[PDB]
RNA sequence: AGAUAAGAAUAAAAUCAAUUUAAAAAAAAAAAAAAAAAAAUUUUUUUUU
């Protein structure tokens, strides 16, 4: 979804991604890819505000 | 100001206030004595003479110098 | 029992409180035992149907239910200068200081200081950090 | 000056803004005039959008 | 300033102008006197408005 | 231009309605006029900033 | 004009203090300046006059 | 005025501020100048003075 | 550490008075402050604040 | 996640929790300068753009 979109890297539930921090700012789009079902795999970035949850488009453990 | 200077050098991400008590979120990119130019997902300009407060989520190092 | 809605998410943070103080004066005031899933639905680990019952009427009395809209008539409970406290429901103080009751011609708070007392209220302050604002129609 | 030659910018994309004033009240539409203390931008005509009164503008796009 | 002249070419063709200052209000009348920091209305009821307050202006008719 | 504008009104000794930038009106007779503030005479004296005021109109035509 | 500010101190009148925002004030000057007041009532404070919209007497002077 | 906030900024004193608005703040002077305050919070903070309605610290200086 | 020093006034936990209260001079090493287990004078004095300490030399 | 595209005008009447959110929670002195700037005594300076 535009306004922040739930991405699994694996299992039925599915967590959570924001604007920002899908793709560290390098566009203003929630996603760079822009597509539901695109291959580009994702991973949790640190940053975790109580009320927040973060999984970057991250391959390969880039951490 | 050299405040605002050593702010757009370490590219902090802040939380400013207008006077109207408006919150605005974004990371200043350029500044005037009468404005500030911020581009958090837009490229945004908002004049000094609307804003109330400003404040910084991460720490901010001392001018370590006299004021 | 073990009785369940699917409840709308949104609401969590407030059915669960800083602290979990809410969760647990509910449990505490229902008797009864509750999970409310952070993603998911509520459920209810009751003895018995009126205790699941209480439990249902306090939940549903705080999910949902916004008080946005016409005019209703709220209790005013605490009554002071700095406010009075005007709940329309239970967790839900609208805090009406005097300059939200009145503006021009101004008076000391005895000339309507009573608790429990049904007043007419609508919103004045709206935000989504849940320090939404009510006030007396006197506001007018 | 940071707000003259961006204002001039603007001017010379005629771009459509969006202009805040203080009071909160948006504005919509293209600059194609300003001066030290005052904007002159199009939606139905030309007309005065004075700085002194501007809280914030955004651009539709780059500048 | 070019704002003097748009005020003055307002007060040649005498045009009645719709003028908003920054409180939230409405004021109408013809635009008359004009200094740096004040504008005077030729209208019946003769105002005199602080340019500071000022926010916006629409004419009757395009200047 | 104001200050003559605010001399003569003050020469003419005239009632004007004032309004400040909170939405505030008042009504008053001058007492004396500065660069900064605006004194009146009705009731008790008041000084009044021109950073404050929006808007000014006299009673009676200057 | 300019000497209102220092009549009213030397009087020491407790003068309503008018901001923007609407809201009254109530006290006597303890100094003031081209930007700022400082007021002598309760605790000593700074108020500036860019701040304040008008100023009104108990008693005229 | 200006000795004033430098022995507020000395002495480390907690000051209650108020903006145009409703809002209070509490802080200690970090450095100050005549178009703005910077203020000792949770964080450091920068406040523009055009803002501010009035200063009062919980102490005298 | 250099940084600064961790000083016990009680039995509850007492964390790090920074090298810039500690020594009020532009020097700020640990020089100034190597010597372990010294007794020293400490006022936290502050309210409405997280836990810090005005020690200063 | 957006702020009324302006209430013809508040004799004047400080709104709750400004770091957020689910059981806290993460935690942070280097400071006088007495006005900023320009003319060269002045002016603008967040006391009328």
């Amino acid at each position: 979804v535009d306004f922040g979109a739930f991405v699994a890297i694996g299992g039925g539930k599915e967590g959570l991604v924001h604007i920002s921090q899908i793709a560290d700012k390098r566009v203003e789009k929630v996603t760079d890819y822009l597509q539901m079902g695109q291959e580009v795999p994702v991973k949790v970035l640190e940053v975790d505000r109580q009320g927040r949850i973060r999984l970057s488009i991250k391959e390969a453990t880039e951490q | 100001d050299p405040f605002l200077n050593a702010l757009r050098r370490e590219r902090v991400p802040v939380s400013i206030y207008l006077v109207n008590g408006i919150k605005l979120q974004g990371q200043i990119e350029s500044f005037d004595q009468f404005v500030i130019l911020l581009k958090n997902t837009v490229s945004q300009m908002v004049y000094k003479h609307a804003i109330s407060t400003v404040v910084p989520s991460r720490p901010v190092s001392h001018h370590s110098n006299n004021a | 029992r073990i009785h369940t809605i699917k409840i709308n998410p949104d609401k969590i943070k407030d059915v669960i409180g800083k602290g979990g103080s809410v969760i647990r004066a509910l449990t505490e005031e229902t008797g009864t035992t509750i999970e409310i899933e952070d993603d998911g639905t509520v459920k209810i680990a009751a003895t018995d149907g009126e205790k699941a019952k209480h439990a249902i009427r306090r939940i549903e009395e705080i999910t949902a239910e916004i008080e946005v809209g016409r005019v209703y008539t709220g209790k005013v409970t605490r009554i002071v200068d700095f406010g009075a406290f005007v709940a329309i429901g239970g967790g839900k103080e609208g805090l009406v200081h005097i300059s939200q009751i009145a503006d021009k011609r101004v008076e000391k708070v005895t000339d309507y200081l009573q608790m429990g007392q049904e007043v007419p209220v609508k919103v004045l302050e709206v935000d989504r950090q849940g320090r939404i604002r009510l006030s007396i129609k006197e506001a007018t």
